[PDB]
């Protein structure tokens, strides 16, 4: 006694310490598993691509709204995004269920959120560089956009839509 | 005296808890794919 | 009492203003609870508090004051004043009180500009959102606190290893030095950004910052910091709640093991706070996201460590079958019982934490309520509770007024409210947070942007009555503790209720290995150099800083 329940308290750590090992190992691998298929694309660009965000809007992709919109494969649409203090432009975003579409954001003045209700899209938007995400909608119809990183006085109410034709 | 039931419970609910959590968040995940 | 032991006066100067910190930074909380269950009290509150300009203030207040400055001070009580008493070794007074005024006066220097509402900009403060600069010299102040706090007890460890030529480090010790080594490494993340940016900014010396350095810079501190609100909660519940329960740590080199490992594993592995972020390589995610399961470990150890102490003690305490044990403990002890349901919490939470942290699991999540749902289950139930708990034995052994049986009974009555307050709240927020419920955000003001979050809002409207009640007895409770004239000296003499430890056989060299120290430092500055160089070095070749705004 004591010092027996001391060899058996140590043999047991021992046992579980290899079994949580093994569990996180599953886990790694189920993680590894939704790297390598489409699920993936969410995952932001890792390579730096820097825009100047006070030029954002007066010149170049995010400039004119009308443009957002852009065929890049032949079921590929980039839309240049842009996150601002108090919404999104474009407002809707308007896309075809189907496509990959290839998400290209950024913000003219501070950091905000990009989540997609109901989707795995989410992402920080960064003044100064571009968040690049992909995706396929498979359902058609409204999507809420909502900002989940504190921007200000009206972050509660940044929201914006995209509208996925059929 | 003897093995640790106690902390076996202890554990095994802590790891239900997180199979719960983990495969639901999982599960989600998928969903929203 | 001051005189031969005037650590102990320092000691409750760290404690009193963290639980004054605690109490002004809670205030804010039921408020939030019920901003979360569609209810707006913030008029009611603008009543009350007439400088509270918005939302966002209180809730920057409350991040500030709970968060960073609550628990900073009670780790540097406890993390400094244990292994004091354990050497039985005085810690050079000067410096000592040194870190309590810098943290007292970087404290004052950041409240003002958020008490004026310069500094709106939350516990994060992400540039360029762009506070007062007293907030940052404030901060940055309070913060550097800790390298003091970190000098102090190498120069005790450094003593007694010279006292004591070839013995291993006393448990406490031990768990004290690895975790101020721990502290220093991580810290380095926040000052960088202090130095190298968020002050220069500030001061108007230069008109932008890269955010995205910024950010990454912070998160190097920013995981690491919430290990440093967790150990010196885990410093009490392996050496000191066993005692509490009525048994023994069943183990020393389990807790040495565990400490380790978090020396080791808590620094390198911020990326899991950046998994929705541009610019950052996804294979380094994906390397982070395994050290960051691989730091998940040692709380699974202490979770088996710490339940077997209690079932030994239980059943010493004549604990019957699979479940005896648990009836058995002192369930009329708020020195137990506040621990021990923040353990019970604990697990919830940290299922949480393993999701966060599976990298692509991640987007599920990430700045939903969900977060919040999180982190009260590990820093505001856990940490809080056994801060909460351990007035009952830490107090009187720092002041010498002992402990009624009303102010024991209404202690149970404050650390069960509270417990229960927080379960509920973190049903709700997990819960909306699955709804996609934003975090960081006064949605009661936008009522029908939520219709389908209905019930969980329910819960959180319950937890922000809950804990209401609860915040208000614990003020009274601690005060009614504080405010007496009750002193008999001899329990301020009394010796702090250390457990005992069973210990072995195989202990002797595995105890060894873990005691060198040194070696073990160099292995985690390298693990830091090796997650963080190749991507520092990056970020730092293509600099974007722009420029800041204040958008409150
Ligand atoms: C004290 C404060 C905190 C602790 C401790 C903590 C633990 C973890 N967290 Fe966390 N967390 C994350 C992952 C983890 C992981 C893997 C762990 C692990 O360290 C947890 C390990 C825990 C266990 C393995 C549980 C073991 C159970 C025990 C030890 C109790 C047993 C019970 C007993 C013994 C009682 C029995 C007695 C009887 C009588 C029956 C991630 C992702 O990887 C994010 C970012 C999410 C996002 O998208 O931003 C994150 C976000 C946060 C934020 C938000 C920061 C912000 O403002 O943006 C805070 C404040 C926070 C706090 C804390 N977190 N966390
Ligand atoms: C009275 C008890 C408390 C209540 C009712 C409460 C409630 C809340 C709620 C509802 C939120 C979410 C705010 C939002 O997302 O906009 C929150 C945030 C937070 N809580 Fe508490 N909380 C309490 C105590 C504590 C304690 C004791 C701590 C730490 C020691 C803590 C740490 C935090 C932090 C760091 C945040 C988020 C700050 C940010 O995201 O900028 N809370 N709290
Ligand atoms: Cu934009 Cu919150
Ligand atoms: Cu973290």
């Amino acid at each position: 006694d004591e010092h027996k329940a001391h060899k058996a308290i140590l043999a047991y750590e021992k046992g579980w310490l290899a079994f949580s090992l093994a569990m996180l190992f599953v886990f790694i691998a189920l993680i590894a598993y939704t790297l390598a298929t489409h699920t993936a694309g969410v995952i932001p660009a890792g390579k730096l691509e820097r825009v100047d965000p006070t030029t954002v809007r007066q010149e170049g992709p995010w400039a004119d709204p009308a443009q957002a919109v852009v065929q890049t494969g032949p079921n590929q649409y980039t839309v240049y995004v842009l996150a601002f203090a108090f919404g999104y432009q474009p407002n809707p975003i308007e896309v075809p269920q189907g496509a990959e579409i290839v998400f290209k954001i950024t913000s003219p003045d501070v950091i905000h959120g990009f989540h997609v209700e109901g989707t795995n899209i989410n992402v920080e938007v960064l003044p100064g560089e571009v968040s690049t995400v992909r995706y396929t909608f498979k359902r058609p119809g409204e999507y809420r956009i909502i900002c989940n990183q504190y921007c200000g006085l009206g972050h509660q109410n940044m929201f914006g839509t995209i509208v996925v034709k059929e | 005296e003897e093995k640790p039931k106690g902390a076996l419970a202890v554990i095994l609910v802590l790891t239900l808890t997180i199979l719960v959590f983990w495969l639901g968040v999982y599960a989600v995940f998928f969903a929203r794919g | 009492v001051y005189e031969a032991y005037p650590e102990k006066k320092a000691t409750l100067y760290f404690l009193v203003l963290g639980f004054l910190a605690l109490i002004v930074g809670s205030l804010f909380g039921p408020f939030q609870a019920l901003n979360y269950g569609n209810v707006d009290a913030y008029p009611l509150l603008k009543r009350l508090l007439p400088f509270v300009q918005s939302y966002y203030q209180g809730l920057t207040l409350h991040g500030v004051l709970n968060a960073i400055v609550f628990t900073q001070l009670f780790a540097q009580a406890i993390m400094v004043y244990l292994p004091a008493r354990e050497l039985n070794m005085r810690p050079n007074m000067g410096l000592m009180w040194l870190s309590w005024w810098m943290a007292f006066i970087g404290l004052v220097v950041a409240a003002l500009p958020l008490l004026a509402n310069e500094a709106t900009v939350l516990y994060t403060f992400y540039p360029p959102l762009k506070g007062h600069w007293a907030f940052y010299l404030g901060a940055s102040v309070f913060v550097l606190s800790t390298w003091v706090s970190i000098y102090i007890v190498l120069d005790l460890w450094r003593r007694w290893k010279a006292a004591n030529p070839g013995k291993v480090t006393p448990l406490v010790t031990y768990m004290a030095v690895v975790f101020w080594l721990m502290w220093f490494l991580a810290s380095l993340g926040l000052v960088l950004e202090a130095v190298l940016f968020l002050l220069p900014w500030s001061f108007g010396l230069v008109e932008g910052v890269d955010p995205l350095v910024a950010r990454t810079l912070f998160w190097w501190t920013g995981h690491p910091i919430v290990y440093f609100w967790l150990l010196p909660a885990y410093a009490i519940i392996y050496t000191i709640l066993p005692k509490q329960a009525g048994g023994k740590l069943v183990s020393d080199p389990m807790a040495r093991l565990a400490f380790l490992l978090f020396l080791l594993l808590s620094t390198p592995v911020g990326f899991h706070h950046q998994f929705a972020d541009p610019g950052i390589d996804p294979t380094w995610k994906m390397i982070h996201s395994v050290l960051t399961l691989f730091v998940a470990v040692p709380s699974l150890m202490t979770a088996f460590t710490v339940a077997a102490s209690l079932e030994f003690a239980g059943r010493l305490r004549g604990g019957r079958g699979l479940f005896g044990w648990i009836r058995a403990l002192p369930w009329d002890n708020p020195a137990f019982v506040a621990p021990v349901l923040g353990l019970l919490g604990f697990i919830p939470g940290g299922a949480g934490g393993i999701v966060n942290a599976s990298f692509t699991l991640d987007y599920v999540v990430h700045n939903t309520a969900w977060v919040p749902g999180h982190f009260h289950l590990q820093v505001a139930s856990l940490v809080t509770l056994t801060a909460m708990g351990s007035l009952y034995w830490l107090l009187p052994n720092l002041t010498g007024k002992p402990i009624s049986d009303a102010q024991r009974r209404l202690g149970l009555a404050v650390v069960w409210l509270w417990f229960l307050g927080m379960m509920i709240m973190a049903v709700g927020l997990h819960w909306a947070g699955l709804l996609n419920v934003p975090r960081r955000a006064y949605i009661a003001q936008v009522p029908d942007a939520y219709p389908h979050a209905a019930v969980p809002m329910v819960f959180n409207v319950l937890a922000g009555i809950v804990l209401l009640v609860a915040l208000l007895l614990f003020i009274y409770g601690l005060f009614s503790v504080l405010l007496s004239r009750e002193r008999k000296p001899e329990l301020a003499e009394a010796p702090l209720p250390f457990a005992e430890v069973i210990s072995g056989p195989e202990d002797r060299r595995l105890v060894l290995a873990m005691d060198r120290i040194g070696f073990w430092f160099a292995v985690a500055a390298i693990l830091v150099v090796l997650a963080y160089g190749p991507t520092l070095v990056q970020l730092f070749g293509h600099l974007n800083p722009v420029p800041g705004w204040r958008l409150w």
